[PDB]
């Protein structure tokens, strides 16, 4: 009875252990995807101001844009 | 013996649930 229950306990947790390992695969794969369309986006990001002209341009355009 | 196993387990649960 007792072993019985206490094994039933064991493997329950190891079943919420492996839930968590899923878990934490899945956020852990979500994270590197993040990751990655951060550092493509900071690669765009390095190339700044496309043309002179639209210095000019800034006056007559609003200025919150 | 199998008061060690059981003892063994439930620390192997508690490190689980904390885990």
């Amino acid at each position: 009875q007792v072993i019985k229950c206490l094994e039933e306990q064991i493997q329950s947790q190891v079943d919420e252990i492996q839930d968590l390992r899923t878990l934490n695969q899945t956020w852990e794969n979500r994270v590197r995807e993040l990751r990655d369309l951060l550092t493509r986006y900071a690669s765009r990001r390095e190339d700044s101001m496309s043309l002179g002209a639209r210095d000019a341009e800034l006056y007559h355009l609003p200025v919150l844009e | 013996f199998k008061k060690q196993v059981i003892k063994c387990l439930e620390e192997q649960i508690q490190s689980q649930v904390d885990e």
